[PDB]
RNA sequence: UGUACAACGGGGUAUUGUAAGCAGUAGAGUAGCCUUGUUGUUACGAUCUGCUGAGAUUAAGCCUUUGUUGUCUGAUUUGU
RNA sequence: AUGUUACCGCAAUAGUAAUUGAACUUAGUACGAGAGGAACAGUUCAUUCGGAUAAUUGGUUUUUGCGGCUGUCUGAUCAGGCAUUGCCGCGAAGCUACCAUCCGCUGGAUUAUGGCUGAACGCCUCUAAGUCAGAAUCCAUGCUAGAACGCGGUGAUUUCU
RNA sequence: AGUCAAGCGUUCAUAGCGACAUUGCUUUUUGAUUCUUCGAUGUCGGCUCUUCCUAUCAUACCGAAGCAGAAUUCGGUAAGC
RNA sequence: GAUGAUUCAUAAUAACUUUUCGAAUCGCAUGGCCUUGUGCUGGCGAUGGUUCAUUCAAAUUUCUGCCCUAUCAACUUUCGAUGGUAGGAUAGUGGCCUACCAUGGUUUCAACGGGUAACGGGGAAUAAGGGUUCGAUUCCGGAGAGGGAGCCUGAGAAACG
RNA sequence: UGAAACUGCGAAUGGCUCAUUAAAUCAGUUAUCGUUUAUUUGAUAGUUCCUUUACUACAUGGUAUAACUGUGGUAAUUCU
């Protein structure tokens, strides 16, 4: 067996109780009662219809169910290594980061090439 | 069922093949990024807990997240959204799609970790997949290393060596 | 003179579809007020929303009662 | 009316009921040159008829139960009256429907007919004496009523009247 | 519905038919008659509903065939249905 | 200042804007001033960008011209037909659409309706001249993608590879 | 040097057919003082910090996301 779901109500049919309806564009609808079913053929309106649990769902009648989404406070967490960086060796170049005077060395070295970069170029065009 | 479960700080995952039927009624009537027990589906996952990111019901058409019911729909899909991309601008598109709750139609359903418990699991914590691609802007490079604002970044590059013959580089 | 019976009451089960009463910075709009608001205030106004799956009916041939109030010797006939 | 009264029974007699088809399988087998084309057993269903029943579905609705609607009357509201049960939707309970569901028994003697042994008629023959199997038949099992002048078992049998 | 059998049926009267002749049955036909009924028996059909007969259409069991099978024809007990 | 002619170009007051554009783009060569430095300047280009003009277009639009039919003589206006006013919509005028108002507009000088083996034209066949017939078909302009309807992207589609 | 992918353009041109359509298309001839116009072509943004003094990097600022890595799902799709 099933517990199948009344088209207009929306409520429980245990097996054998109630009708099926099958319209002619082969949709299926069930009813658990005559009162369902006679409203239907009616043409009436489900959320207008009171006892229904679609007006229940529809007006926020019971409305137990939610309470809110939650949000993750906290970021990707993962400083993880590129298989070519070391991870061990890039916490080690972070620590190196202070006394930065390396850097300046190189630009110093670079200063002079520079210099003697142009020196050279020019001679060469004279 | 399946579960195709992954861990993203490790970024390592695997599939799981999954019977046991009391164990999956558990896994029934719930949504996407809603969090269920592992102990329920296994107690190699005692005390942990996933999120549901999505999944696959048979003939392959996929989850998609929002549309909160678990029958099959045909959606007017479009760019900047799951399960179509376009081949033009402007095209629209009817596909049918699955949706956002779960029960017996689906047959992979998709896992993230956001824990790890006490005990240890074989292919997803004892392993770690390496970030595919460096940082290639300056100031990625200078938050994710925290250096200074004048400490030449052309110099503090991620080098990645590499072997033509004996030769090798960093390209 | 009793796990007695009955009349009311309670509970359940059902039927219907959200009672009257109050309130609203809801309401097509329309008249009048002025310190012309920023809910301005007042009069009228179907209908809507909240209390409210509320209210009503429920054995008359439904079920069940730790409740209440009562009732329980009138007539006639019968012999191997 | 059988002494009174009550309970449990017997069963004379009378009535009687179940009926037919399809499909699958047997089997494209038997049979037939081929064409075509069966049957018994088994299973699942249906036709016609009957006897019940209302869980479900449908109908019925004076539950005048709940809601709504018109006209009018009770100053207005609330709540109601009247409209030959005012009208509409729902509507339990009850009744009801091949419009719903369930159920519808097996033993003996027989006809026709085919036989067994067997003479008359030294053979032969179902028959003459005897005897076997055999039908929707007949009679019982079963079902209905129970002679109001058919019967049985058991209980209690009146007082200071 | 019988008796007889010249003939039909490839051959053969009878599997099935059966001319010419002849013997019966029934009262569901229609005549013939005028017994009862004219001081009145309500007069055709249909509808409804029961029961009876068998001269059996079907269904049960059988017999015969010019019945290989299928289909059919003749006949028996049978009016239960 | 121009115009055939403007409420034209254009300028300035007073505000509106959720605020448009006013280069965080790219390639070569690398050069000069010295206050001797990653100091300051500097070239040839590509991309994109607000406005205007131009150009390739596009859309509406003035005048004239189309086959056979009166065995089609009245057509249009319900529910836009003709105009006016106002507004919406448009990229823009405009019944293009809406609100109100006036009752107009077309017609024997062939309206309107029917048929068409009708896409139109530049042209093609045939001839002294006049002309008759054909023209789907290489070029120009239309329409369509099986019939219809709708819409996204874009400067440009009611798109059908 | 260099596939794939993001981006930017183009895919509205071309090509095919002649079904519709008889003041409609179309041909010549006017207007846009009634409008849109990518692209080309020529010119064209000293004035953007808004208690505009610490309110803020301008030898320059923030975010993915594809391609890819691997897990994959349908019988099939230029499917995801």
């Amino acid at each position: 067996m099933k517990v199948e779901i009344d088209s207009f109500s929306g409520a429980k049919i245990y097996p054998g109780r109630g009708t099926l309806f099958v319209r002619g564009d082969s949709k299926i609808f069930r009813f658990q009662n005559s009162k369902s079913a006679s409203l239907f053929k009616q043409r009436k309106n489900p959320r207008r219809i009171a006892w229904t649990v679609l007006f229940r769902k529809h007006h926020k009648k019971g409305i137990t169910e939610e309470v809110a989404k939650k949000r993750s406070r906290k970021t990707v967490k993962a400083q993880r290594p590129i298989t070519g960086a070391s991870l061990d060796l890039i916490k080690e170049r972070r620590s190196l980061k202070p006394e930065v005077r390396k850097a300046n060395r190189e630009e110093k070295l670079k200063a002079n090439k520079e210099k003697k970069k142009a020196e050279k170029a020019a001679r060469k065009a004279e | 069922m399946k579960l195709n479960i992954s861990y993203p700080v490790n970024g390592s995952q695997k599939t799981f093949e999954i019977d046991d039927e009391h164990r999956i009624r558990v896994f029934f009537d719930k949504r996407i990024g809603q969090e269920v027990d592992g102990e329920a589906v296994g107690d190699e996952f005692k005390g942990y807990v996933f999120k549901i990111s999505g999944g696959n019901d048979k003939q392959g058409f996929p989850m998609k997240q929002g549309v909160l019911l678990p029958t099959r729909i045909k959606l007017l899909l479009t760019k900047n959204v799951s399960c179509y991309r376009p081949r033009r601008d402007g095209e629209r598109k009817r596909k049918s799609v699955r949706g956002a709750i779960v029960g017996p139609d689906l047959a992979v359903l998709a896992l993230v970790i956001v824990k790890k418990g006490e005990q240890e699991l074989e292919g997803l914590t004892d392993t770690t997949v390496p970030k595919r691609l460096g940082p290639k802007r300056a100031n990625n490079i200078r938050k994710f290393f925290g250096l200074s604002k004048e400490d030449d970044v052309r110099d503090f590059v991620i080098r990645r060596e590499v072997t033509k013959g004996e030769k090798t580089y960093t390209k």
